Order: structure tokens, then sequence, then C-alpha cells
RNA sequence: UUAAACCGGCGUGUGGC
């Protein structure tokens, strides 16, 4: 009985990959498959067989959720008032006790449960022996290709996988190819594969880099931040903090023999070697290189830089993909913003000083008084609606009914900023051809044209599933809103 | 009702109230299994039962209210508690919980507190807010427990000869080295009974381990405060069980700012025991003892200390020597070193008839300044130094004549004059 | 952030930072086990925390930053410590790192040492490059380490005997030999005061071990320095841990040319607990100790040595006598030889309230030329031979008397005239 | 083995290097052994002088406990009663010739292993090899190197090993280091060995 | 690569129509 199983957690060989706490839970999990065949019932059952102590004891799980098939395992969110459980979650009974003991298909779901818990722990003996270089270059052979991930093995059957992501986009593999990436992830308690090489993210180009630059590796250059796009062009910007060290022909070598040894190892990957600056304005300046900026505005609450090139280089500033502008954006982690071309491209004296439109009643008590006054910037609107009086003498005639005017052009513009905010939130128009659908109010209009689609016609080639999850409809009257919908618009054969 | 209020009384009121709950002959099964047998029936009547216990935890999560007549041990009165309440509030062990409790329906085992309505006579919610006992500041004793009764009795001497030889305070860890037939009995009873007449502040709780039941007897109905006590009817885990329990409730006493004395006797059989329940580590020591063993020893041992923000654990353990082994010894070594407070008795002077034959040459207290005033504290300076130059003997028979000459202590010093 | 950071300060600002992130109960869990909790969400802010630590080199070739706070334990704010920076760097025991630290994801066990930014107040690169401790070529104590304080305490004296007893200066190795209640706690707390206040420059690393958890509380908030200690609440492992883990913290400071004073009380119990954790060669030695019982213990009480390139260690590990039996005794022999400085100290003096009482007979220093001038040479060579045709007790009541008659040592000098 | 250290063994040393790691099963241990014996057999046949440094011998042990019929009992430990046929005959098949050629085998024991089977293996190999060589793992973890235990090594009929006067310089070396602890004598092994070069010249210094 | 479902040959003798 018990002193047979005490006897086996004696005589088990791998006491070390296995010790009693794993053995006792094992066979936990065994007297639950066990139980899973004793009753036609697929209940879960915890029996705390209490190695050192004693022997089992069977329990029975609640598995709490809303359900109720398989009675044995169903309890609502709140059914813990019997028994005192007074537990949402994880409340579990033990309801039936001293189930059927040890037989033979007791002891082969044992048997099978505890060979491949050897095998788990052999598992993590080998996330053991492949880990202590996460984050490191490492060589490996693959033995098979799929479309989501590879597998990858480097001796000893130490095996590892690259996802889909960790590869590049046209990376092309072939069984028995020596691949090198670095080692980013490790799951020592995972259940398919263990360990995780990556050739797309951005550190990977760091420890090349540590293995290449005999700068780095000493913190002579220290490596600040680096933006990747896998196989396709990676941004990097680097601080030294000694005075005599040049990072543009040192971390590149001579013409171009550092960086282009990094790229070729990667597999044709453009590199951009740019210094990194202590302020965001100079370092996306200098990020989006080769390009030359003479118009900078940066915001600091809205994230926002307004970087425009000069007119002409803009091909060859954006890129294809905006990849020169897109890693900058992944640089420094804000948003950016080029339109203009000709018209005063400078988006700095341009918005200075165009305004003619917007302050054509401001002071206009009497008009020929003077014209808006730039240096404080009357450029918000919003934060401009209380200025102190500090400043307010400068304006030479600013008599009382001159403020008061003032006053009603700022309510004015607070009532233009609400309506384009009013506009701007409004990304959805449910037209009349939206709200007269019958079923479709307007709220159900307002939702609907927040889905995604604004007019009629492509309403009807969305399913049940494209409308799911609508706020004020159940599936069957969706499916009857959508098939009226096809009728109107094809069934119908009306134009 | 309360387990205790029906506890309080012998087995006689219990049986005439089982007849009165009209069931079963109640004298023939045990007089706590007549409590359990009770309770049931009062369950049955519809009602409620309010239990309350100090809190045992186990290796699954749930615990225990052992109560306090049953000296802290296993018993069919011992509530169930889930563990929602100690997911809810964390009772940790020793905490004194007392609450709305039901019958235990059939196949289950023992009657289960639905809700705590008293955690160590305190609202529950000072129990999940409140600052640990291992996590306190331990300090020295800071206030001065004198013993003296005040009316002179002759047994009084065994009280004032401590307040004459080392003072006692609270929060002081304190040790009784005698060998057997000493009259260490006798010195704790007066002891605990001086420190509940003068001191009625401070919670009395003697302990006793592995001694006569009769003594056990003596010991509960003679004094004030609660009497837990595991004689030699119990195993070492039974001991070790008891021993850990009222260490625990101390330690929750002294998180609630109340002050525990803790008289225990012996230390020696605890250490006993706790080497009989450890794993061997493949070597012994010298003596028979193994290298682990006192580890645990050396915890309950030190669980005592004065605290900062409130509250003390004073243990006053009695060691034993003169056993013919050195195991035994080797345990009072190891507990010399630790205590900060020592008491040594004769028994070459108790075989004389010479009671009390405490030894004041190497009795002391460390930081005995902060135990006594300034005065007192120079006029004690100059008695032992009276009392240095003379023989064993010389010292011994004139403290005893000239103490039973006196009444009080400060009579002592105004008539030494 | 640096979790000694969040350790200087009781657990109320832990508690109510911890609040201020947003968790559960904090005063539930144990003080130690907030700081973890807050590392923990402080690192789900999305910050790299910055972490210190002396490290602890286990079997399996990773490491552990035992914080100062924690007495250089095992914790659950130790930063795993990666293989990689151990075949980079090669950090060995004891040297104090602080880097870079990520939060422990689940399945994990505490938070992993990214990369270094400073290793033992210095730059990474002299870490590799740099000779060793064992390496270095011991010498004599050549710069001497004046003791007294300078404006005329009642345990000033305290220190300025010492001056005149025997002078102590880097890289030397004391012993203080001395029976139990005699004035070693006071003695080497004043010590330590006036080493701090008139010798700051000097690293104050003070060390108790296996004592009472008050005596710690007073230790580590009443001096300069770092305090480490590990009292009976730990076993013989955590004891020798902790030892093991302050002396190679010292080899590393010493290998970094810094002084390091390490005062340990006392000397006898570590050789207890290395006695106790050393295997069984079949065969005991007088007393009850193992044959190769004493190996470790002699490598780290002569770990101290003075350089000849930079820094010093001088270790005062207090020697206990008077304890009934014979292996302490025999420690202490085995420890006459070794130290190149002795100090004892007289109980048989203390108990006449007599303080302070060093022998005065017994003290000396090996090459003690080295350790004062010329003239001041000749004079205390004066004052010993005046000191010696007297009985004991003549010489320790003109030693008292006439130094509290006294403020300084050199106003002694010029006074004795 | 590791298939690291048969790499680092086969491009090491002069002469040939057959190995099988754990990528080959009881089968492949117990073909390649019996195979290098048999070609040694053949080759000391052919009058010639055979070393085989093997190890260990122990996992030959269990490989051989592991391919054998199961005869109804376990001895103590788990060890089958005829297990110790064949890897007693692969253990002596070493032997020197009267006619030519010899064939020496050093097959590496292992213990401390916590269970009793491998120790019983080495058990029944103390009885029948006539050369014992014992290391320490004690003085090993000292970084104490190389921690031979020359107490318990020894061999049989050594005198046909050595010359007459260094035969009886080895009689009063082994004489000076038995009375000495063994962390003594290890250390004045090791000592006075690395202060010297070799061993004759280590003789005329101890003088 | 992953998930779900399913998975009388021969002779002999006897008797009957
Ligand atoms: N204060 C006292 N006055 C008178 N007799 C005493 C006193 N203390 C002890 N005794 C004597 O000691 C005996 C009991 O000693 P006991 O308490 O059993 O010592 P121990 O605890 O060392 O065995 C009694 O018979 C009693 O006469
Ligand atoms: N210089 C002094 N002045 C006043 N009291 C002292 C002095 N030195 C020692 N003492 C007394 O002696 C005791 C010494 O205690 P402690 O330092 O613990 O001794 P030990 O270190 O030998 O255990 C203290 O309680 C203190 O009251
Ligand atoms: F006889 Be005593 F109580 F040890
Ligand atoms: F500090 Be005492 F000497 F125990
Ligand atoms: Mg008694
Ligand atoms: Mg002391």
């Amino acid at each position: 009985m018990n002193k047979e199983i005490l006897a086996v957690v004696e005589a088990v060989s791998n006491e070390k990959a296995l010790p009693r706490e794993k053995i006792f839970e094992a066979l936990e999990s065994a007297l639950a498959t066990a139980t899973k065949k004793k009753y036609e019932q697929e209940i879960d059952v915890r029996v705390q067989i209490d190695r050192k102590s004693g022997d089992f004891d069977t329990f029975r799980r609640w598995l709490v959720v809303d359900e109720v098939t398989q009675p044995t395992k169903e309890i609502t969110l709140e059914a813990a008032r019997y028994e005192d459980e007074s537990l949402n979650l994880g409340d579990y009974v033990e309801d039936q006790i001293e189930s059927v003991t040890f037989d033979r298909i007791t002891t082969q779901t044992a048997k099978q449960v505890i060979v491949q818990k050897v095998r788990e722990a052999e598992r993590a003996m080998v996330v053991d022996q492949f880990r202590e270089h996460e984050g490191e270059i490492i060589t490996g052979v693959v033995k098979k290709v799929n479309r989501d991930n590879i597998s990858l093995d480097l001796g000893n059957n130490a095996e590892a996988v690259i996802l889909r992501e960790d590869m590049l986009p046209r990376e092309n593999f072939r069984p028995g190819d020596r691949v090198r990436g670095v080692l980013y992830s490790v799951r020592p308690e995972a259940r398919g594969a263990q360990l995780f090489v990556t050739r797309s993210k951005p550190e990977m180009l760091i420890e090349l880099f540590r293995i290449e630059v005999p700068e780095i590796g000493e913190e002579v250059i220290e490596i600040k931040a680096a933006a990747r796009d896998p196989g396709s062009r990676a941004k990097i910007a680097v601080k030294t903090n000694d005075k005599r060290i040049d990072p543009v022909g040192a971390c590149v070598g001579m013409r171009g023999a550092r960086v282009q040894a990094v790229s070729t190892e990667l597999g044709g990957e453009r590199i951009d070697i740019v210094l990194w600056d202590d302020n965001p304005a100079q370092f996306v300046i200098n990020a989006m290189a080769p390009a030359d900026v003479a118009s900078i505005v940066v915001d600091e609450d809205k994230h926002t830089m307004d970087i425009a090139v000069e007119a002409g280089n803009l091909a060859q500033a954006i890129g294809r993909n905006g990849q020169n502008v897109r890693l900058a954006s992944q640089l420094s982690g804000w948003e950016l913003n080029v339109m203009t071309v000709d018209d005063l491209q400078a988006k700095h004296q341009a918005e200075a000083h165009a305004a003619i439109d917007t302050f054509t009643k401001y002071l206009d008590i009497d008009e020929d008084f003077a014209t808006v006054l730039v240096e404080e910037g009357f450029s918000t609107l919003e934060e401009l609606a209380y200025v102190p009086m500090k400043e307010l003498l400068e304006i030479e005639g600013l008599d009382e009914p001159t403020v008061e005017a003032l006053r009603e052009r700022a309510k004015n513009a607070l009532a233009t900023i609400a309506q384009a905010q009013e506009e701007s939130l409004g990304d959805n128009k449910p037209a009349d051809d939206l709200l007269n659908l019958e079923g479709v109010d307007r709220d159900l209009a307002f939702k609907l044209a927040a889905r995604g689609v604004c007019t009629l016609e492509d309403l009807a080639e969305q399913g049940i599933d494209d409308l799911a999850d609508i706020e004020g409809l159940t599936d069957e009257k969706a499916g009857a809103l959508i098939m009226a919908a096809r009728n109107i618009c094809w069934f119908g054969d009306e134009a | 009702m309360n387990l205790t209020e029906l506890k309080n009384t012998p087995v006689s009121e219990l049986i005439t109230l089982g007849e009165n709950m009209g069931l079963e002959n109640l004298a023939r099964m045990r007089k706590q299994d007549i409590i359990f047998a009770i309770l049931k029936q009062h369950a049955k009547s519809g009602e409620d039962i309010f239990g309350d216990g100090v809190l045992e935890i186990l290796q699954d999560g749930f615990g225990f209210l052992r109560s306090a007549d049953s000296s802290y041990l296993a018993g069919p009165d011992d509530i169930y508690v889930s563990p929602s309440q100690i997911r809810r509030f964390n009772l940790r062990t020793g905490d004194t919980i007392s609450g709305k409790i039901r019958p235990p329906k059939e196949g289950e085992r023992y009657f289960a507190l639905l809700k705590v309505n008293e955690v160590n006579f305190d609202k529950p919610e000072n129990a999940r807010n409140k600052i640990l006992f291992e996590n306190l500041t331990p300090l020295h004793a800071n206030s001065r427990l004198r013993m003296e009764r005040g009316n002179g009795s002759t047994e009084d001497l065994t009280a004032r000869v401590l307040d004459l030889a080392s003072p006692i305070g609270r929060g002081q860890r304190g040790l009784i080295v005698a060998p057997p037939k000493a009259g260490k009995t006798m010195l704790l009873q007066n002891i605990a009974q001086s420190i509940a007449y003068n001191h009625p502040d401070c919670v009395l709780m003697v302990l006793l381990i592995d001694e006569r039941p009769e003594e056990v007897t003596e010991m509960q109905r003679l004094v004030k405060g609660e009497v837990v006590a595991s004689t030699f009817d119990e195993p070492a885990s039974r001991h070790v069980q008891v021993a850990e329990m009222v260490i625990e409730k101390a330690k929750r006493l002294v998180e609630h700012k109340k002050d525990v004395i803790i008289l225990l006797d012996s230390i020696t059989r605890l250490a006993r025991a706790y080497n009989t329940v450890v794993p061997a580590s493949g070597k012994v020591l010298t003596g028979g003892v193994d290298a682990n063993a006192l580890h645990r020893p050396k915890r309950f041992f030190g669980a005592a200390r004065n605290v900062e923000e409130g509250g003390s654990l004073t243990i006053i353990a009695t060691a034993l020597i003169d056993t013919g082994s050195k195991m035994d010894e080797v345990i009072y070594e190891e507990f010399k070193g630790t205590g900060n407070m020592e008491l040594h008795l004769s028994r070459k002077i108790a075989e004389k008839r010479v009671f009390p034959a405490i030894d004041y040459n190497r009795s002391g207290t460390r930081k005995e300044e902060l135990l006594t005033t300034q005065e007192e504290l120079q006029k004690m300076w100059i008695l032992r130094k009276i009392i240095h130059p003379m023989g064993e003997i010389d010292a011994m028979e004139f403290l005893i004549n000239k103490l039973a000459m006196t009444k009080t202590n400060d009579d002592f010093f105004e008539m030494m004059k």
C-alpha cells in the first residue's frame, strides 16, 4: 500500500532530477488521470498523498466557472456559502474520500507520467546546459524549417528554436547550415521547445558590436540605443566617455570595415551609425542622416517633433517604407510630421505669421490700432485663455472694452476648439442611409459606423463575426440584420 | 456556548447538563468527549455556538483552535478553521480567536469556525495591519518587576532574595540552574503568586513540561492565570507542540503590546525532546546530542525579548544539573551564553534543610542598572560587597536568618541601616 | 532603486511606499519581504533597478549579492549573478558589486544583475588586473593607530589603557582573553567609537557572533560603519557563512589598498561552530575537538596581515576562558601562538567593581617598537618597569586612579613628569 | 563521457583513441569494449605491449548488468548474479606473458555515487586487480592537486617493478610519509615535488 | 510543423434437406 509507494520513491534513480516533492506531485497527477478512468465523470482530483507522513486522500476540484456541464467541476463566481468556503476562485472541495486504491491501470498511469516527468527533468537539464550564455553569439545547425519557426541544434542534444519574428523576412534556410543568432529568452519549465535564439531583435547588434568593436566591452564607447527593421535597416546611437575617441571612424573602422563586417555577418542589413546626443532635438536631427533639417519644432507634451527636411531630398530622407524616419521614430520613440514642399516649408516662421484669417476681429473695437502680437505667440488659443497682467502691459491702449472683446473672442475660441474636437472625434459619420435602416437606432448606428464601415454597400459584405462584440445586439438579431442588408444590397438587385 | 465555560467546572455539572440535553449516558465517555457531545447537541438546538481558542497551523493551510483547558493539545472540540480565514486575516500561530462555529456534518471531523468576532481581545482590523514579532526591535529590561509580597511570609523571602540577589524585569531572559531535590517547585510557585498578587497587570503564563500529574493539578489551581502543561503522558511530539504553541501565543500577545511571563520547568527535558525529534546528520556531539538539535531550542529560548513599541516577553526556564551524564550539562552550557539573566540554586545547602538555597555568588543580571533605582543600586552593590568575602555557608545562613528577622526588603535596608 | 536605501529606514516608510506602489497589504509579510515586493513593483514600472551587494559563490558557479543590512545572509532580495560575469571579471567572494538588475520572471528565483557598474567603489578595469590577497606580502604593524579620544571620558580611559598597555596598529592580529562577566562588550564599544572618531580614515567593521539580539541592536545603531552580526538565531552554517563572507570582504578591501578593522566577539563560539561543521576523522582531541576542526579557524584568524603594497587587515577577536570545560581553553591555546598581539582582561578584579580590569602583566605586542615613537617607547618601558614590582591590585588601582586623575595620555606622561 | 571530452582525448595523445559516449546504449558499449579487448588480446598474441587506459569501469559494469539475463534474484545494491562474470573476464584479460607482449589495463573505479551497486562493483574489483591506486576528492575540493591517496596505494610484487636501492629508498620514503597526517603527507608531496624537477633529482635532494 | 474526428485454408467424420 503506502509502504510500497515509499519504497518506490526511495528507489527512484533520479532523486536529484525528481526529489520527493516532484515525485508525490507526479503521483497527484497520476491519481487524477486514474480517477479520470475510475468514474465516467471527468473530474480533476488532487489527492495530496502526503508522501513523508502517510498515504493518499482523494479530493474534488470545483473548477470555478459559470457553466454547469460536468457539475462535479462547476461552481459559479460566488457559490461559497456552504462549507464556509467564502472564496470565489480556487475554493475546491473534498467530497469523495478514499476512492479506488492503486490497481494495475493506476500503476500504468503512474509509470507513464513518471517517465515523461523524467523526460521533463532531462529537458530542464538541457535548459541548464544551454543557459549561462543568454545574450551571447552562439553557433548552431538547424534541423527543420517551418512557416512560423525553425529548429536548431548545437550538439549534445541541445535543441532550440528561432521564431518567425526572430528570423529575417528573406533569410533563406536549409537543414545543415550553420546559422548564428543570440540566445535571448529561456523557459526552464516550458512544455515544447525550451531555448530561444533570435536574429532580428535590436540588442543582438549590441553583442555583435561587443564581439566586433574592441572599444565596447570595456565601456569606452557606451552603446546608448538602437532601433531595428529585421534584415532591412538598423540605426544605432552611441555615446563615448573619452574625448579623443571618434565613434564615426572607430566604430565604423577603416573606410567601412567594422560596420560592413557586422552587416555581412547579419546577412545584408543596412546599418546607420549615429552619435547620441543628450538633447532629443539634436538627437532626431542626427538620427535621420543622411539628411539635413533646418526646421525644428519640438513639443514635449504631445511627444511630437516637426522635423522637416529640405525640399528635394525627401525621396532620400524619408526613404522606402519611411525607414530612415520610422527607425528615427523608434530611436527616440516619438512621432514626426513631414508635409510641406514649397509653401513656406520652414514650419516655424510660417505658422508664426500665418494668421491673417484667424484674427480678423480680435482687437476690433477699432481695427486701426495695431496688429496682433507674435511675441507672446497667439498660437495656442486655449492656454492663452488666462495670462497674468505681468505681461499684459506692453500692448498700449488695453482699455477695458478691449479686454472685454478679448474675453468674447476667447469664448469664440473655446467654441471653435470644441467644434473642431467634436468634428475630430466624429470619425464615424452615420449618414441617413445608416440611420434609416430598420432596427438600427442612433446608438447602434454610432457603434456600427465605429466598427469600420460608414456606407451601406460594404455592410452586406461582413458576417456575424465581423459584427460580433457589438453594443446592443445578439448574434441572431445580428444575422437577421446582415441578411436584411444583403437583401437590400445584393438580393434585391436594385440600384 | 464557550467550551472553557463548560471546562472550568468538573465532569459532574457536564453530566447533568448532558442529561438536560437528553443524550446517551455521558459519564461513560471522557469528560472532554462529554463536552464534544454536549456542544453537538447544543448545535442541534438550532443555534450558532460561540467558540474560542489559539490557532495551530498544519501543512495543509487550515487551522485548529486549541483550547486553554485542554493544555493546547489535540481534542474533539478543536475548532476547524477553513483556509479562507488565513487568506483574509492571515491569523498566525498563537492568535487567540473567538467567533461563531457550526456543528460537524457527518463524515466531517470537528466544528468549523464561520466568522471571527474577536482577535486577541481586539478588533479584527488590528490583526491584518500589525507589526510582527520577529520584526520587532529587541531591548533590555527597562521596567522593574518587584517580587516581594509585602506581608512577610516564610516563603515570601524566596521572592525577596531574588530582589536582593538579582532583580527581574520585563523582557528579561532568566535561567534557573539547579540540581534535582533543591526547591525549584515551591520557588516558582511563590514567584508566580508574588507576580500575580503584587503585579496583576501583567499576564501570568506558568508552564510545566514533563512533571508529575499531581504537580500539574497543584499548579493549575493554586496560581492566577492560565496553566498549560504537558507531563510525561505525552511524547516529545506533543511536548514540542505545546511548547511552540505557548511561545507563539506569547509572541502574538507581545505583538498586541502586552507583557507575558513564561515560567518553564524544565528546559533540559525540552532540549531532550528536541534532540529526540531532529533528523540525524550522521554525527553526534559530546554527550550524545545531534548537531542541529540546538537550533530550535535556541529559537524557543531567544523568543523572549523587550520591545520598543509595546509589550514584553520574559521567560524563566529552569536548567537541570547533577544528572550524571554530559548531554544535559551540555544543554546548560549552550544556554548560559544565550540568556542574559542567570540564577543558580544550591542543593549542597538544600540537603542541610537550609531553604531557600540560592547561589548568591554566581547569580547576576546583565544591565542590572536599568532594573533598580540609583541609591538602591549603590546599597545592593555594598551588600554584595559584604556578602562576598564570607564563606558560602556563612553568606547563606546570614541571608536566611537576617531576612527572616525582617519582613520586607526596604525594611531590610532600613534595618541594616 | 538601492535596497539599502530602503533598508536604512524602518518598516513604516516601507509600508507607506508600498501603499504608494498599490500592492497587497504589506505589513502582513516581513519587512525584507516588503522590500522584495516593493522592488518587484518598482521593476514593474518599466525601469532598471540599481542594486548592490557583496558576492557569495556557490558550487554551481553563479553568485548571490548579499546585502549589508541583511547581515550578509540569505534573503529574497539577494541578487542573482549569472556565471558570465564570473567568466568576464571573475569577481571573488566579498567583492562589493553595484549594477543594473532586472525583476525575476515567473518560475525564476530573484533579481538578476545585468551589467556591473561599480566594483569595490572603483572602475571594473581594476577588478581583472589586480594582485590577490593570499598573494600579498604580509608584514608587521608600521603605522600606529592611536586609541584615546581626547576629551577625557570615563570609558575614554578604556582606550588610553590600551595605548598605555600595548599599542594597536594596522595589520595587527589582536586577541582579547577574558572570562564571562568581565567587561568586553563596553570595551569593544568604546574601542570602535574611538577608532571611528579619532581615525575616521579607516573602515570600521565591527563583528558580532552569537550574542543577544538586544546587543546586536545596541551595536548597530551606536557605532560608525557597517554592523553585520549573526546571533544564536542562526545555526553554525549561517555562522560560518557570515564569518567567511566578512573575511572575504575584508580581503577584497585590502586588495583595493584599504584598511579594515574587524572587531569580533567571540572567537570561541566561532571555533565551536567550526568544530560542529567539520567531517569526523574517527578521532577526537583533548577537550572534544576534531583534528581538522582548527584548520579553517586558523585560516580565518591568519587572514589578518599588514601589506607592503596597500591596505591592512587588523582583527581583534575576543577569546573566552573560565567556561569550565577544556575544549574552549584548547581553542585559546591554539590561538595564543598564531596571533602576534595579546590583550588579557581580568574578571577577578571585575567582580570587585573595578573597571577596566585589563591584565597589564600578560598584555604585550610583538615588534611594538614599530607601534610607537622612540622616547614614548622609553617612557612606556620605564612605566612598565614601575608597574611590574607591585601587586596586581596595586597596579590596577594605581592605573585606574591616576588615569582618571588625568585626561589624556601625553598629559599623563607630562604629569608623571 | 562527454563528446567534448572524446574530441579532447582523440587529438591530444599519441595513438588510437576509440571511445563510446552516452550516445550509444549498453549494446554498443559492450561491443566496443569486447572489441578493443580482443584487439589487445591479438596484439599480445603477436608479442606486443598494449596499454588500455579505461574510464570508467563502473559504467561498463552498469552496462553489463543491463545486458545480462535475469536469474530471478538480485544482489545487494541491485546487481544480477551473473552480471559480474563478463566484467571479470574483461578485467582479467590483462596479464604479463612469458612468450611475448603484455596487456596492462588501468581502469578507473568510481565511488561516492550515493548508492550501493557501484561500490559493490568497486569491491568485486579490488580483489581481482593486483594494482590499486586511490585518488582523493576531500583534498581535491581544497584545490590541492594532485590528490592521490599515498596510504592505500600499492602494488603487489612491486620489487620486480624497481631496482634494489631505489626500492630501499622508496621503502624509507613511505616510512617517512606514514606517521604524518593526510594533509601533512599531501602538502609535503606537492610542495617538495614541485620544488624538484625529476624523480632521481628528488632522491638526490632528499639526500 | 500544430489542432480536431474515425479506424475458414485443407482434410476427416456425422447428420439433415
Ligand atoms: N523555601 C522553602 N522552604 C522550605 N522547604 C523547602 C523550600 N524550598 C524547597 N523546600 C524543600 O524541598 C523539597 C522539594 O524540593 P523540589 O522543589 O522538588 O526541588 P527540585 O525541584 O530541585 O527537585 C520539599 O520537601 C521542601 O521541604
Ligand atoms: N567602566 C564601567 N563603568 C560602569 N560599569 C561598568 C564598567 N565596565 C563594566 N561595567 C559593568 O559590568 C558589566 C559588564 O557587562 P558585559 O560588558 O556584558 O561583560 P562581558 O563583556 O564580560 O559579558 C555591565 O553590566 C556594567 O554594569
Ligand atoms: F528533582 Be528536581 F525537580 F529535578
Ligand atoms: F558576554 Be558574556 F561574557 F557572556
Ligand atoms: Mg522540582
Ligand atoms: Mg560580553
